């Protein structure tokens, strides 16, 4: 139930 | 567990060369799920996936929103510091 972002 | 200081020095355009996930809205926090292969944070090594991302840059993400966490993440440039502890 995440949310997962690239950096 | 141990906090870590961890550098990482990044050139204006390239990205940190990592995945977060979690934050405040979770109930937990800030935690790395990817190291990207031959960007700064794999170049640079210290960081760890499982690491919660505890300040960067002096600045505190322990209560920060997934959201507030990627804004002040992908504002830091040049030779940046991250604390990190792993869960």
């Amino acid at each position: 139930r995440w949310q997962d972002t690239r950096l | 567990g141990p906090i870590r200081k961890v550098l990482l020095l990044k050139e204006d355009h390239e990205g940190l060369g990592i995945s977060i996930t979690g934050g405040k809205e979770h109930g937990v926090p800030i935690l790395i799920s990817e190291i990207h292969p031959g960007q700064p944070a794999d170049r640079c090594g210290g960081l760890h996936v499982g690491d919660a991302i505890l300040a960067v840059n002096g600045v505190n993400l322990r209560d920060t929103k997934h959201k507030e966490a990627v804004t002040i993440l992908s504002q830091q440039r040049g030779e940046i510091e991250f604390e990190v502890v792993y869960v």
